[PDB]
RNA sequence: UAGCUAGUAGGUGGGGUAACGGCUCACCUAGGCGACGAUCCCUAGCUGGUCUGAGAGGAUGACCAGCCACACUGGAACUGA
RNA sequence: CCCGCAGAAGAAGCACCGGCUAACUCCGUGCCAGCAGCCGCGGUAAUACGGAGGGUGCAAGCGUUAAUCGGAAUUACUGGGCGUAAAGCGCACGCAGGCGGUUUGUUAAGUCAGAUGUGAAAUCCCCGGGCUCAACCUGGGAACUGCAUCUGAUACUGGCAA
């Protein structure tokens, strides 16, 4: 009954890349906004806009490098059935560093590399190839 | 603990001049290389991948004279040391004392250098050493005792090693009958042909 | 495979059973010959197989296999049984050691002598 | 009694000693409190194995420990040598 | 600051003592999920003052019976 | 220079009104030793005709994959029919540690150092296809810099 | 193996202990544990470690070191720090 | 430990050789004798039995048996499955339990960072040292993935309130 909304966002991004959608619409929340902010910051999406005022909708523009999708794999790592918190040394280098792990540290949502350079760990939200 | 059998049969099973007889009469002129020592050596086999790995390991073990328990100890030591593990394995085999004796020009073979080291002839850093598998450190001085300096087989070995190639990680004096182990050899210094990747892949199973 | 179902009752290692249960986790065991007979194998092997009944020192009575061309075992002979299933023979899952307490070596043998307890022949 | 003494380690006919302070009813290599150094009687030429940190020695003797004969001799030599 | 554990009361029914269930949010060593484990303690209720349904701060002390080595310091969030 | 390797020779049979007819299949790989891998599957009534079929099939359908100095770029999971291959790049040295068919594919591919493992069915045709699928699934730092739209140094740090 | 437990669970007071305490007695209350497995049955000295394994794990606990228990079997105290 | 003597003198076995699994031919026998880890071999031309010659592997040891892990992703946390291969309760309701849409504030239990105490010594790992080398012994470090406390952070999970 929609326990996990972040995995719903990730499934929408994955299915929109697989079906070659131009843009993906979903309900928003500030966690989704932060994850989409860092997904723009690395270059997996093109951009995003948050539109509604009381029933807020978030719309993402999916990037397509000529043949493929830019996002190939994206996995929800911590899930509501099994929360996964790593330390500052256990922060994974995803796809030998070519992909990111979105980590929600105590300074907010950032990537694996910014959490390691800042010196702090936390809940890993998703691996993004 | 040594092989001590027919040596040219060991050279003929591998198909390569292992230099384990000598250099004076040529090894094809002894005879019968390209041929396995069978009664079935006229038929060459298909020789599968584990066979190929085992033959390269047997080649490297016979070209030095090391038995298998010492060789797998050398493999563990090359594996736990940082760097290319196969190059560390060849460096640890070139670091052996009797090999340094044979490369420097004392002893015409590796078995002759082993009998020379065994019979208390060679002093490394001012102390005589019995053990063939002694690791010669860099900037070590390899020399002979007083009594064993006046030994004619060392003269003949100096001559036929003058016809050899004089490897460059060690420096031979040849007149004081001394030499120094200058540095650690790299892969390009030594032998250019043997496949150490086949050896590390065997023990990695 | 749900992690809650593994927390409530975990994954179960099956059980390891032994095909040599009369040896009692020992390499060999001494027993005495109750009977020395022969039997026939299962259907594609067609021979006569020298199999002896053994009573063991722990009280198990098992059938062992006397392997090698011709033996000297009798009634009430003390032998050393070893372990190792005989594939054709049903119910036979131990071997007798040749070179044992009473069981002699095989006659006129020269290759794999130590599997049959034959001393090295001198010339 | 708390005493400072020598525990014997090392190989056969090549002894090594840990100078170590322990309750004196315990076994020779058994349960101790802290090891305040080591001693090597056969060490080599050029090799100096005799190490004593005098701070923990003086701390434990001020707490009421009892120095053994070898340990008191070794304190004498490392305290007159420096 | 004294070492103090926070727990709900489970039962109040004997005399001058209560039985209190502290919950810890442990992690599973095998499977990695944070699971809730519970610990019932017999706590010494001098003055017999608190009831069945509340939360109580509790520290440990000298043994007082064959159980009951913990004592009430105070009741935070009394209940009905 | 197109070095070639024979992986498997199988004997298959087709039954007819007379009796069983046996033919032989060959699974081969070719490669430049620098990036380019190809696999071929020949089938003929006798063996060296099947080898020549497999070689001239393998030489045409060759795909180029990217690889570092002698190594992979990242861990990568190749999958096929019953094969669930997992290959991890390596440290230098240590050779190709891989089983059989995957060893031959990675050796003609020019991958010198690898750590590999096959899961599921280790049938040779399907693990060759899973291996070459994991190889062509691999991507380079310059191509992932082409995708995400930034220089490679901002990705690597 | 699904119910177990009356000094059993708590209180007051006397006694006892180097020391708190159902540790022991008289009294009062009727409680305590248990499906986050009580009770019963089978097996077992425990740990640092050892072996294996890429790791996670699994198997183990000879030697060496720490703790425990025992000293023909069952029991009891004396002496003494 | 060093020195002198004598002399090649006193010093090489064990398993295997059809496939897996490196290494082959002749002879004896004929579903017998026997072998065998699994597949299986032996029916008159046996690379599978027994001997021989040759070879292979290890070596003062070499084989067999027993036992443990590995391979086995074959109890799968990392790391499996469930239409037909083994496997969706016959179907619901529902207590315990597990999970929890969205905004703001607070607490800071989970989480993260740092510090302090602790985690005996040995062992394992690294850089060295001493035994002619090695095994072995030894100096310093790292580690002991943990627990408790203290100081903060507060994104995420939990509590409290709206």
């Amino acid at each position: 009954s929609m326990q996990d909304p972040i995995a719903d966002m990730l499934t929408r991004i994955r299915n929109g890349q697989a079906a070659n959608k131009a843009a993906v619409t979903m309900p928003s929340s500030k966690l989704k906004v932060a994850i989409a902010n860092v997904l723009k910051e690395e270059g997996f999406i093109e951009d995003f806009k948050v539109e509604g005022d009381t029933k807020p909708e978030l719309e993402l523009t999916l990037k397509y490098f000529q043949g493929k999708a830019v996002v190939e794999s994206i996995q929800r790592v911590s899930r509501p059935g099994l929360r996964i918190y790593k330390r500052k040394d256990e922060l994974p280098k995803v796809m030998a560093g070519l992909g990111i792990a979105v980590v929600s540290t105590s300074k907010g949502v950032m990537t694996d590399r910014a959490a390691r350079q800042a010196g702090l760990g936390g809940e890993i939200i998703c691996y993004v190839a | 603990a040594r092989y001590l059998g027919p040596k040219l049969k060991l050279s003929r099973r591998e198909g390569t001049d292992l230099f384990l007889k000598s250099g004076v009469r040529a090894i094809d002129t002894k005879c019968k290389i390209e041929q396995a020592p069978g009664q079935h050596g006229a038929r060459k086999p298909r020789l599968s991948d584990y066979g190929v790995q085992l033959r390269e390991k047997q080649k490297v073990r016979r070209i030095y004279g090391v038995l298998e328990r010492q060789f797998r100890n050398y493999y563990k030591e090359a594996a736990r040391l940082k760097g290319n593990t196969g190059e560390n394995l060849l460096a640890l085999l070139e670091g052996r004392l009797d090999n340094v004796v044979y490369r420097m020009g004392f002893g015409a073979t590796r078995a002759e250098a082993r009998q020379l080291v065994s019979h208390k002839a060679i002093m490394v850093n001012g102390r005589v050493v019995n053990i063939a598998s002694y690791q010669v450190s860099p900037n070590d001085v390899v020399s002979i005792r007083e009594k064993a300096k006046k030994q004619s087989r060392v003269k003949a070995a100096l001559e036929l090693a003058e016809q050899r190639e004089k490897p460059t990680w060690l420096e031979v004096d040849a007149g004081k009958m001394e030499g120094t182990f200058k540095r650690k050899p790299e892969r390009s210094d030594l032998s250019a042909d043997i496949n150490e990747h086949l050896i590390v892949e065997l023990y990695s199973k | 495979a749900t992690v809650n179902q593994l927390v409530r009752k975990p994954r179960a290692r099956k059980v390891a059973k032994s095909n040599v249960p009369a040896l009692e986790a020992c390499p060999q065991k001494r027993g005495v010959c109750t009977r020395v007979y022969t039997t026939t194998p299962k259907k594609p092997n067609s021979a006569l197989r020298k199999v002896c009944r053994v009573r063991l020192t722990n009280g198990f009575e098992v059938t062992s296999y006397i392997g090698g061309e011709g033996h000297n075992l009798q009634e009430h002979s003390v032998i050393l049984i070893r372990g190792g299933r005989v594939k054709d023979l049903p119910g036979v899952r131990y071997h007798t050691v040749r070179g044992a307490l009473d069981c002699s070596g095989v006659k006129d043998r020269k290759q794999a002598r130590s599997k049959y307890g034959v001393k090295r022949p001198k010339a | 009694m708390v005493t400072i003494r020598l525990a014997r380690h090392g190989a056969k006919k090549r002894p090594f000693y840990q100078v170590v302070v322990a309750d004196s009813r315990n076994a020779r290599n058994g349960r101790f409190i802290e090891r305040v150094g080591f001693f090597n009687p056969i060490a080599s030429e050029k090799e100096e194995g005799t190490r004593l940190d005098l701070d923990r020695i003086a701390h434990w003797v001020g707490q009421g420990a009892t120095i053994s004969d070898r340990v008191a001799a070794l304190i004498k030599e490392v305290n007159k040598a420096a | 600051k004294i070492r103090t554990l926070q727990g709900r009361v489970v039962s109040d029914k004997m005399e001058k003592s209560i039985v209190v269930a502290i919950e810890r949010f442990v992690k599973h060593p095998i499977y990695g999920k944070f699971i809730k484990r519970t610990t019932k303690l017999h706590v010494h209720d001098e003055n017999n003052e608190c009831g069945i349904g509340d939360v109580v701060e509790i520290r440990e002390c000298r043994p007082l019976s064959k159980t009951k080595s913990w004592t009430l310091v105070r009741v935070v969030e009394k209940a009905v | 220079e197109l070095q070639e390797k024979l992986i498997a020779v199988n004997r298959v049979s087709k039954t007819v009104k007379g009796g069983r007819i046996f033919s032989f299949t060959a699974l081969t790989v070719v490669g430049d030793g620098n990036g380019r891998v190809g696999f071929g599957y020949g089938k003929a009534r006798e063996v060296p005709a099947a080898i020549q079929k497999a070689m001239e099939k393998a030489r045409r359908n060759m795909i180029n994959v990217a690889l570092n100095n002698g190594t992979l770029q990242h861990p990568v999971k190749g999958v096929h029919t019953g094969s669930r291959v997992f290959m991890q790049p390596a440290s230098e040295g240590t050779g190709i540690i891989a089983g059989g068919a995957m060893r031959a594919v990675l050796e003609v591919a020019g991958v010198h150092n690898v750590l590999a493992k096959a899961y599921g069915s280790t049938n040779p045709i399907n693990v060759v296809r899973a291996t070459i699928d994991g190889l062509e699934n691999m991507n380079s730092p310059e191509m992932v810099a082409a995708k995400r739209g930034k220089s490679v140094e901002e990705i690597l740090g």
